[PDB]
């Protein structure tokens, strides 16, 4: 009941990106392998015929 | 007029405090001034019958 005296409650900024867990990943890469493919028909333009 | 301030006022419970006793001191003094009146009173009654 007087002027200044009080208790201090301290916290913290807690989430997984302060935590930095974001940065945690536990995958391998693949060996990547690509094949050919198919391009078909003729598609139509804005110029005018 | 008075201004109005423009930061939260510092220790306020204090000057507060010091109000209150300014205020309770006058209140003690003209209490206690109607002691003087009181005794006034019966003294004026003695001298009148007397």
């Amino acid at each position: 009941a007087n002027d200044g005296e009080t208790i201090d409650i301290d916290l913290k900024q807690i989430n997984s990106q302060t935590l930095g867990l974001d940065t945690l990943n536990v995958q391998q890469k693949y060996k990547v392998s690509d094949t050919a493919a198919t391009v078909t028909g003729y598609a139509d333009t804005t110029i005018a015929l | 007029l008075a201004e109005a301030a423009a930061t939260t006022t510092e220790n306020p419970l204090q000057k507060i405090d010091a109000a209150l006793a300014q205020v309770d001191t006058l209140r003690s003094d003209l209490g206690a001034v109607q002691n003087r009146f009181n005794s006034a009173i019966t003294n004026l009654g003695n001298t009148v019958n007397n």
